[PDB]
């Protein structure tokens, strides 16, 4: 659109039992794509995990089986997401109507 | 210095080397011997005579 | 333990449309967006 | 800018700029899973008869 | 022409359920998954009747009926709130999920 | 000058598992975490234990809730000490404290 | 989520030299740090500025002290901003607090 | 019992157990009978 790139977003998510779409009906940001985010993610609180010392991780697999007369293991996954932002006035959102 | 080589060969049984105090092997340490990153043996945890067991 | 994150967004970054003319009201012909693009960018603290 | 500083009078000293911190701490998530073993009795929908 | 296909996941957390066997009382055909009480005056096994509180002893893990003297029944885990059936006589949902406070089993 | 002594936090006291479980609650106040709780013999729901009612005594909440809190989680099993519980008031008598949970999988040392 | 911000504490207003003079104190209460005091008018001691007399405020506390102090050093020159100096609430009137230190080597600036 | 090792000075064992809030533990076993054979030989006076 001269020098502003122009884009369409429609990402859904599944809430409890349906979906939705990330954005309510009518949203517009301006935004700049230089503008530097934060994927930070915190410290594995597992001991397991920091027996081998895998403190700052993205994800962390996990897996295990119950001893006893029940059999049946697992499926885990640990992670601290901080999604962060250098500077909050870099955007403007507005709700059109 | 009786000797004019001073070196001298001892083998030693593999249950001599071990983990010390029978402790849990970690990522580096197995069985009493060093692993470094690159998997080269560093160390080893030897023990004295066990005879008599006591 | 519900937890908060508040970045410090100033209150004119969240700006609604608000008001009785907001899109909808305007005329589709004749009315324009570039003065409200120019109206909403030019508070955003750098080149969007 | 420079308002009106004149030359017969000491004026005033400009304070300095002062930033601000936040803290956003905490952070977690964990999706665990089952599997039951016992589940794989019956026929997956995939695995054609 | 549709017979779904659901993953059966009687289980509803990780703590582990285990079983136990105990002489049983059974006036009829009980399936598994079945609330039980501890009987108040016989001290036979029957199943939970949904009106006393805090009665439910277990939960039944192979259906059984009159004949069978005893019976296998599990004696701690967790359980979704949907797949254990439930006596027709309890009601609200409150009391159904506060039923076994106080014991090894639990459901969510 | 301003002495603090760090200390670590264990409220167990022994190997045995601690499960947590899920259940409605009808909490009246701000709950700090890890507090008794018993069930109301009339509403059927969650409340504070009283330190009065003896076995009314459930279990240990988990996670600190208030009155909007409809969900509550507590743990069912394991052994906590005397010391690292915020009891309340009204329970002034400490083998009554000790033997309240008595009977379940929750324990004292 | 606090905010507890980062301010450079410039309490000194303009280049004017700041003096520091030593007298007996007679507080009544413990004195935080940049508290206006005026003369007895009985033992010609120092109390804390009260703030409704007009005028009598002698000096201003650089250190904090306390009544258990016997004497105490106060600024007698220099110019101080507003905000910087705690004051006392029984003072309303913002152009008197403003020139309560008039006709002194104390200015508010 | 199961590693035959049980006649020794100390026994060091360090795990983690499973579930959720899965805690490392250790433990460390020993059984001291420390004796005597010759009581007499020792003699022991309580001043005063």
């Amino acid at each position: 659109y001269g020098d502003v790139a122009i884009v369409v977003y429609s990402g859904q998510y599944v809430e409890n039992g349906v979906k939705k779409n990330f954005l309510p009906d009518n949203t517009m940001v301006l935004g700049n794509t230089q503008a530097r985010g934060l994927r930070t993610y915190g410290c594995i609180q597992d001991a397991d995990a920091q027996r081998e010392g895998i403190n700052a991780s993205a994800r962390y697999p996990k897996n295990w089986v119950t001893t006893g007369d029940p059999a049946r293991e697992f499926t885990m996954i640990q992670s601290a997401p901080l999604m962060l932002l250098a500077d909050p006035d870099e955007f403007v959102s507005v709700q059109l109507a | 210095s009786s000797r004019l080589f001073r070196t001298q060969f001892r083998m030693v049984s593999p249950k001599r080397i071990s983990n010390p105090n029978n402790t849990g092997d970690s990522r580096n340490c197995r069985a009493g011997v060093q692993i470094n990153d690159s998997g080269a043996a560093l160390g080893y945890y030897v023990s004295e005579d066990g005879y008599p067991g006591w | 333990d519900p937890v908060e994150v508040d970045m410090g967004r100033s209150e004119e970054n969240n700006i609604t449309q608000s008001g009785g003319t907001e899109w909808s009201k305007r005329d589709k012909s004749t009315y324009d967006p570039t003065d409200d693009i120019e109206a909403y960018a030019l508070n955003a603290s750098g080149v969007v | 800018m420079a308002l009106y500083v004149s030359p017969i009078v000491s004026g005033e000293v400009i304070r300095s700029r002062g930033g601000s911190t936040s803290e956003f701490t905490p952070g977690y998530v964990k999706p665990k899973h089952e599997v039951n073993p016992q589940m794989t009795l019956r026929r997956l929908p995939d695995e054609d008869p | 022409s549709k017979e779904t296909f659901t993953h059966y996941q009687p289980q509803g957390n990780s703590d582990p359920a285990h079983t136990a066997t105990a002489p049983g009382g059974l006036s009829a055909k009980a399936p598994a998954m079945t609330p039980l009480m501890l009987d108040t005056s016989s001290r036979k096994l029957v199943a939970w009747d949904g009106t006393t509180d805090g009665a439910a002893v277990g939960i039944l893990a192979v259906a059984a009926d009159q004949t069978s003297t005893t019976l296998t029944f599990y004696k701690s885990g967790t359980f979704r709130y949907e797949d254990v059936l439930w006596p027709e006589a309890a009601s609200d949902e409150t009391k159904k999920r506060t039923a076994f406070a106080g014991t090894a089993i639990s459901i969510v």
